[PDB]
DNA sequence: TATGCCCAGCATCGTTAATCGATGTATATATCTGACACGTGCCTGGAGACTAGGGAGTAATCCCCTTGGCGGTTAAAACGCGGGGGACAGCGCGTACGTGCGTTTAAGCGGTGCTAGAGCTGTCTACGACCAATTGAGCGGCCTCGGCACCGGGATTCTGAT
DNA sequence: ATCAGAATCCCGGTGCCGAGGCCGCTCAATTGGTCGTAGACAGCTCTAGCACCGCTTAAACGCACGTACGCGCTGTCCCCCGCGTTTTAACCGCCAAGGGGATTACTCCCTAGTCTCCAGGCACGTGTCAGATATATACATCGATTAACGATGCTGGGCATA
């Protein structure tokens, strides 16, 4: 064809083999098969507050730049400490 | 290791409907199958039934599918049309000028010999076939690679003859040489004649080359820029003896073309490159070396800038004396890998051909002065001195020859600008973009002149209702580009030219790739993603006369990246690609010597845009143009091993030395050892006449003493002494001894083998050279038939005699190395080491056909 | 006597301006008491780290509107931010 | 007083005071008290207002602390605000799981 | 060539990871994902190439302990095989529901 | 006459629900609180509204995660509680040390 | 007085908490869950009172005990 | 002497934590003995971690010091994993832990 | 910009008990947001302390509490030791 | 002339000795990179030194908030017995999941046109803290009575077993 | 389909105690003024990211095959439960009581503020020493080849006898 590329929706990108390897690290012999599709609901919910307290610290910076020591902050304020890029 | 199916090559019928199904393509239908581990001449046309249960299936029933929707697209539908049946059925020729070029070899890498299962052992190539990479290289034997293809055997055999290995090469690193200004043409030039300002550059590379200095080629593209690299570095190695190796990095689209100018100008060198990914990285090891805990047998070679960074280990490994580089625009800036990853190889001299523009930047000139001299070295007011000083500071390093000196053979050169207006699509995609409606920065200039690069942009235009001329007729009108593009190109269409496009973007190379086909223009894309068996099937079918692909898209860095079209004459640029002399680099891949009916360009301006300050920007950029007399013991074994293989060395010396045998040493030297070892073994035979004749006297004089003394009565009949000058006689006329005489301190040196060698090897080259100098495979005996041979394992004939004596007439007298590898003889499997061809055995056999032809 | 400091005869105000016939217990005023505390120490924490974080010497309103907008789930934050910029907006429009 | 001119219920003084002897910031604003006294009185009108439909589903006049677990566990937005809160002297919804039932 | 006792190969790939120290996570789809969903919560965002990582390795942290506690479900469950009421109970029980 | 047994429990459900008061009385706790605390450290006092502290605020974690024990149980396709759905609980928390 | 805790005490809680039918040993375990669960909170309350130079557990001190492990209380101060 | 650090006895800077406190805006006045008896229990804490990192890195035939060495340094221990609750180490990784239950029997 | 980072300080601490081996940067990062964070958990567990008794300063027992806080045992003992054991030494010279 | 007898004639087998070359092993030298210690130069916070005053340590006082016992009785706690729905051992089984395979596709290793933007040093003005005065609200302490706590009696509402 | 039965809710009656409200009075917020100063604003100096380009090359997925594990069902074992029976001590309230938390006053001490330098610390060029990599040179040990020597075996070219 070579006409026009959909990607329709990015949430695709994370495929099956990879949410595999993920459970594979967590110590899980054998998986189902709708498992990937609600963890990748698991991952929005889990992301969009995450990426909402980043533009919230952004914005009230005076910058519109995400940088990386809003990120360190906004995971420790969900108790989340994360340690190496700053802090 | 396993017989399975690797590939299909060609389809036809078996027994001589609507759609046959997968039971018709078995029982109706074979197929021609390409089995894997297995070279492409061994293909067989099979079935289902006919070999049963094999490794992989799956790609011929795919194969066949295509197939069934392929009968039913030719005359099982009534929706099809003309062209259709032209493109189905040209996939077919397609195919098979894709396949058949994997029958027809290239290469022979290796020859190594090996065994069977019936105990013999036959001589196996190493065979690298056409327009394949360095993988599935086969070993085929001896006795059907000299029946398809001898050139292939017999310059694979020169390869090994013309020994330039890098031992032999010379070290004028303490001193160069004294050098001198040519003004002649080597006699190295087998392709064609060069005119006078590529022998001057050829002067200069070696000018400067003799001072132990670097320098840049910067001339104008297209003035033999590549072949003066390559008879530079065959003068140089067969000139002042730099026979070692060289590297020369040239990207992957223009390595075959290096490969063909470099076979066509210099065939007696070898150009073994580097391609591959993981097995010919296996087959480039294999070949470099020898597997033992130092073989170089190889010199020029072709490196990609992506294998460079990719394996710095097995490069960097290597020793390295001279640098070659097309297109080192690369080196632009002076913190990138390949710029620190080309200074870790320890070379001596290195040479950059290339016309990159050295004054937007400061880093680029100054990149490429400490590039290759570390250690030599803003405001506009300071710039006139800045430029005074290093202005004629570096030009006794530069070569700028411009193309004024070249016009005399060449057509005019002319240009005209189009400032293209924008219409409503691009105002609404112009304005409406930084407003509020979306449907950041770089798509607005990528969108100053096609809109059609989103999703919600084909639904908008159309109105109305699948149609086909309606989809066509908004799509050229939504930009001035499309229908000022379609005019000229049907104004040069009532003509007869052909018309290139250069664009930046790569979908509009897809737009164009529909907009295109529909009115039916045949073309062929090229950019950066089909790899170099496509890409070079398309150039190679461009540059045909009766071509009828009169255009052909490009791109930027893929479109300016190599190569040349000579048959190409209009380009017509979309818009600048945001760098300077980017276009007449760009026009230089069209725009070249070999074309005659002139060169006409247009270039879309968007007029009222973004891309008229990026034109303007780039105008700025360019205004600114500124111990031989000492013979050992190993020389006089060496030397006296010489004498038995080749006889008379006062012809051929040079030959017999740069063979890596005898040292280097004048040749005088040589002379007077052979004059001497020569006359002291004539001398010595002499003597040995001499005194020899007069023992014998002495045993006659002994002998008649004791027959005195036995036809007396003396002597008892019962016991016959064997202690007597009679048995003593007898001995002595079976002697078992020869002229021996110690030379120097080497002892066992015989003087009738050497008098006797000149004589049969002088005999041998006048009776070779006195009937059949340029046709040595066409020598006969006649009636002259030897002895039979002696209870061996072998048919033996005439044929055989009169091949046996070609070996000797080549190689010489005791080279059975190559006499057992040499399938021009077709004895393969009668020269061995229990067995009875043996090493001494045959060649007294030799030496009896020669006494036998002497008398 | 120490006298003490409690939000008493503050939240009978509001709660009269919704419900004008309804009471509440003591306990419940200590929760509520202690639930207005807790709400200003987390505010008063969050707009004192994220004045600390950006190397500012003062809190504003936008520290503790970025604070009320982190703390609050949804639609409490945007009701919070309107009616707190109106009740700063009517405090500066006047004396 | 500030808590007159700023037209709401919640003192400003006092919480200004608040936020210069609790040892928060070298410095303070000047619309500060004022948007948090405002903040607090809104979360003051749901949380009372919640908990008076809460007290008038039992017929009661007076607020207990039952009505006040009851209106903040039974909404959405509030049980995530209070998630590790327990209020004092409360309880639990009633919440059934259905496979309980006498099937 | 032959047929391994399936679910040991996934022991070995077990084996293999415990030991690895970098992502598992590719880096161009979660770009292309979170910068879309950025993108759609507010217009005009730039990220850095260390917030990459930070959401990168914090997202494998609880993809990772997630799957571990439903990995549990799963062992008290009587199973081998994990159910989405695993993944249920995991949040329930986590709180973070 | 004989009421099924479990329904009962039901509405002793309903009854509880409805409660606003403790369960576990304030003089045995009193003496185990006293006593642990009295051997942790000698000589201590506590004040009357801390024995009303500990006693509902351990009876909110005494509530909480035997709820979550329940839904283990539920989760399990059983109704009678085991230890090892409390020990699930108190690892999928991650409260257990 | 680890025996205080009696089996209707842990019934009705398991009432409160919602289940139809419990097992046996089970109450057992639970006195050492509640134990665990104690000592840091005692702990911490014998920390603050003896930090504050005086020997008397107040009830400011539970809740910062509370409020310190991520169990907000009210009603007790704060 | 001159620095308190090297009256002290210690390695952290007194000084340094001392103006952290001055600036970090936590309380009014601060002590004389603070500065020291932080650094002092900060150096313990470090002590223990890079010996712990060290044998972490040891048991593996390491030279220098990795995140992961760090992780399964942390997680090995029983109170410091109790202190590091919520606290993820970048570059790190998980415990070898495999069920006995889901060995093939 | 002269960035404030724990550098020079680590390496006198990792002589003394390992002088042979060596340390990344990431990890360097690591132990320096580690320190970093407890410090903000110290400082800040000592300042709410500091706010709820009412007392207007900080002194030396409001980090031993706060370290036997933040310690379950051993770490806190050994804590306590060490940091008392710091506080004698610059005192009594 | 054919058939046994004298005199060479190379290849058959085996054995000795000299020679080119590969393999194994030192042995002092010339690169390669990776430093950790020192001096080069400069920035600047902690320290040499004084102090007034407000928070902190300590003594006498108030009392009231918390401890230790005392009869009665009341719901509350422990044992027990037949038992019935719940938990567990065990088989049928079928559709989803793990295991190979070929092809297209997108992720990854470098480059590359700028360009809106991060940090800060010029500059000062409205923003912020402290000190008199006063004054009106918050809260300490006590009285009223009505919403709600609690019990007796009448509906009432599922509910187990027939 | 149904009927007496324990709980459960509603109506009527008693009755109970603590917030609403009143008296008052204490003191921190309110103005008004003065003194100290933080960061908003434009732009200098860069600066990593905005998109893609060249160019791979391993992976995702549809496809086909095997297979096996928890749902469903069967059958059996079991363990608190409704209810009756037999102990049992917490507590409403009262009583004695006692000493440490809170208050006020006296004293005290040490520290943020200020005035005023100086070597610790940051970046980087320079330097010989761990290991690691060959590298020219020498010595010892064969691998294999070729020239040389001891003994012929028919084979070819001629000499004495049928
Ligand atoms: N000495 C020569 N004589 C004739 N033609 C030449 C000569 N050198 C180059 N050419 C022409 O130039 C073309 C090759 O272009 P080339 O110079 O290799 O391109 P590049 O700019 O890459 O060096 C060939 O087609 C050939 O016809
Ligand atoms: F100008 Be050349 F073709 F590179």
């Amino acid at each position: 064809k070579r006409h026009r590329k959909v990607l329709r929706d990015n949430i695709q990108g994370i495929t099956k083999p990879a949410i595999r390897r993920l459970a594979r690290r967590g110590g899980v012999k054998r998986i189902s098969g709708l498992i990937y599709e609600e963890t990748r609901g698991v991952l929005k919910v889990f992301l969009e507050n995450v990426i909402r307290d980043a533009v919230t610290y952004t914005e009230h910076a005076k910058r519109k730049t995400v940088t990386a020591m809003d990120v360190v902050y906004a995971l420790k304020r969900q108790g989340r400490t994360l340690y190496g890029f700053g802090g | 290791d396993f017989h399975g199916i690797d590939i299909v090559i060609n389809h036809r019928l078996k027994t001589s409907k609507t759609v046959p199904d997968l039971n018709n393509c078995k029982e109706n239908y074979e197929f021609l199958i390409k089995w894997t581990d297995e070279s492409h001449l061994h293909n067989t046309w099979e079935t289902y039934e006919s070999i049963g249960q094999v490794r992989g299936l799956k790609r011929l029933d795919n194969y066949c599918k295509q197939f069934i929707i392929e009968d039913q697209q030719v005359r099982l539908d009534p929706y099809v049309t003309a062209e259709d049946i032209e493109i189905m059925d040209m996939e077919r020729e397609r195919r098979l000028d894709e396949f058949e070029e994997f029958h027809v070899p290239e290469r022979i890498i290796d020859s190594q010999r090996a065994s069977l299962e019936d105990g013999t052992s036959q001589l196996q190539y190493l065979v690298k076939w056409r327009r394949l990479n360095y993988d599935e290289a086969t070993w085929e034997n001896a006795t059907d690679i000299v029946k398809l293809a001898p050139e292939q055997v017999k310059h694979f055999q020169n390869r090994e003859n013309s020994k330039i290995l890098p031992q032999y090469s010379s070290n004028y690193t303490s001193q160069r040489p004294r050098f001198e200004k040519l003004s002649v043409q080597p006699p190295f030039i087998k392709g064609g004649e060069l005119r006078d300002f590529q022998l001057t550059g050829i002067n200069w590379m070696a000018f400067l080359w003799s001072k132990g200095d670097n320098g840049i080629l910067a001339d104008e593209m297209g003035l033999g820029k590549t072949v003066q690299t390559v008879a530079f570095i065959s003068w140089l190695i067969f000139a002042r003896r730099q026979n070692g190796p060289h590297i020369i990095v040239v990207p992957l689209s223009t390595m075959p073309a290096w490969l063909d100018t470099f076979e066509k100008w210099a065939p007696d060198l070898n150009c073994i490159c580097y391609m591959g990914n993981q097995k010919s990285r296996d087959t480039i090891r294999e070949y470099e070396f020898y597997t033992n805990p130092k073989t170089m047998k190889f010199n020029v070679l072709l490196t990609t800038y992506e294998y460079i960074l990719k394996d710095r280990a097995e490069l960097g490994s290597i020793k390295w004396q001279f640098m070659a580089v097309d297109e080192a625009h690369r080196l632009k800036n002076a913190e990138s890998s390949l710029y620190e990853s080309l200074n870790s190889f320890k070379v001596a001299n290195r040479m950059l051909i290339t016309g990159t523009p050295l004054q937007n930047n400061i880093k680029e000139l100054a990149a490429l002065v400490n590039f290759l001299m570390p250690g030599r070295f803003n405001q506009d007011e300071e710039q006139e001195e800045y430029i005074h000083d290093l202005h004629r500071r570096i030009q006794p390093f530069i070569l700028r020859r411009l193309k004024k000196d070249v016009e005399k053979s060449l057509p005019s050169k002319t240009e005209r600008i189009l400032r293209v207006e924008l219409s409503d699509v691009q105002t609404e995609y112009y304005k409406n973009i930084l407003t509020k409606n979306y449907s950041i920065m770089n798509e607005l200039k990528k969108a100053s002149n096609h809109p059609y690069l989103f999703d919600n942009a084909e639904e908008r235009v159309l109105q109305k209702f699948m149609t086909r001329e309606n989809v066509l007729r908004g799509l050229i009108m939504s930009s001035g580009k499309m229908v000022l593009l379609d005019q000229l190109l049907t104004r040069l269409k009532k003509d007869g030219h052909r018309v290139l496009i250069f664009s930046q973007m790569v979908r509009m190379l897809d737009i164009l790739g529909d907009y295109l086909s529909i009115k039916g223009i045949n073309f062929q894309r090229l950019d950066g993603t089909v790899p170099s068996a496509q890409r070079r099937i398309s150039i190679d079918h461009f540059n045909s006369p009766d071509s009828n692909d009169f255009v052909f898209l490009l791109s930027t860095r893929a479109g300016g990246l190599g190569i040349n079209l000579m048959t190409a004459d209009t380009v017509v640029i979309f818009d600048s690609d945001w760098n300077p002399q980017a276009d007449l680099q760009a026009m230089a891949r069209a725009h070249r010597i070999g074309q005659k009916n002139h060169v006409m360009v247009y270039r879309l301006v968007s007029k009222d845009t973004v891309e008229e300050e990026v034109l303007e920007r780039a105008r700025k950029k360019m205004i600114l143009e500124y111990d031989m007399d000492s013979i050992g013991e190993s020389e006089v074994r060496a030397l006296y091993k010489a004498i038995l293989k080749f006889g008379n060395l006062k012809e051929i010396l040079d030959e017999l030395i740069a063979d890596g045998t005898l040292p280097v040493k004048s040749f005088e030297k040589y002379g007077e050892t052979y004059d001497e070892m020569m006359e002291a073994a004539k001398d010595c035979v002499h003597e040995e006449e001499k005194n020899r004749k007069e023992i014998l006297e002495k045993l006659e004089k002994h002998a008649t003493a004791y027959r005195a003394k036995l036809k007396s009565g003396e002597i008892k009949a019962e016991n016959q002494p064997k202690d007597n000058p009679l048995t003593r006689l007898s001995l002595k006329k079976r002697e078992k001894k020869a002229v021996l005489f110690n030379f120097k301190g080497v002892k066992s040196l015989n003087a009738e083998s050497l008098l006797s060698r000149v004589e049969d090897l002088k005999y041998l080259k006048n009776l070779i050279n006195s009937n059949y100098k340029d046709d040595p495979l066409k020598f006969s005996l006649g009636n002259n038939t030897p002895k039979p041979v002696q209870n061996w394992s072998s048919n033996w004939t005439k044929e055989e005699d009169e091949k046996l004596l070609i070996g000797v007439f080549k190689y010489g007298y005791g080279s059975w190395t190559q006499i057992r590898d040499d399938p021009f003889l077709g004895i393969t499997d009668k020269i061995f080491l229990k067995k009875v061809p043996g090493a001494i055995h045959l060649g007294r056999r030799v030496d009896y056909l020669l006494s036998f032809l002497r008398g | 006597k120490t006298r003490k400091e409690s939000y008493a005869i503050y939240v009978y105000k509001v709660l009269k301006q919704v419900h004008p016939d309804t009471g509440i217990s003591s306990k419940a005023m200590s929760i509520m008491n202690s639930f207005v505390n807790d709400v200003f120490e987390r505010i008063a924490g969050e707009a004192s780290r994220l004045a600390h974080y950006n190397k500012r010497s003062t809190i504003t309103s936008r520290e503790i509107q970025t604070a009320v907008r982190l703390l609050l789930p949804g639609e409490l934050a945007k009701h919070a931010v309107s009616e707190g910029t109106k009740a700063v907006t009517k405090y500066t429009s006047a004396k | 007083t500030r808590s007159s001119r700023a037209g709401l219920q919640f003192p400003v003084g006092r919480v200004h005071r608040l936020l210069r002897k609790g040892n928060y910031a070298e410095r303070v604003g000047a619309g500060a008290p004022v948007y948090l006294a405002a903040v607090l009185e809104y979360l003051t009108a749901e949380i009372l207002e919640l908990a008076g439909n809460a007290a008038r589903d039992n017929k009661k006049t007076r607020i207990i602390p039952r009505h006040l677990q009851l209106a903040v566990r039974n909404d959405e937005e509030l049980n995530k605000l209070l998630g590790r809160v327990t209020i004092a002297q409360g309880g639990v919804l009633p919440n059934i799981q259905s496979v309980l039932l006498p099937k | 060539p032959h047929r391994y006792r399936p679910g040991t190969v996934a022991l070995r790939e077990i084996r293999r990871y415990q030991k690895s120290t970098e992502l598992l996570i590719r880096k161009l789809p979660f770009q292309r994902l979170v910068r879309e969903i950025a993108q759609d919560f507010k217009t005009d965002l730039r990220f850095q190439s260390s917030a990459v990582m930070a959401l990168q390795e914090a997202s494998e942290a609880y993809l990772v302990a997630l799957f571990e506690d439903t990995n549990l479900c799963a062992i008290h469950a009587k199973r081998v095989t994990i159910m989405p009421k695993d993944i249920q109970l995991a949040r329930r029980i986590r709180g973070e529901r």
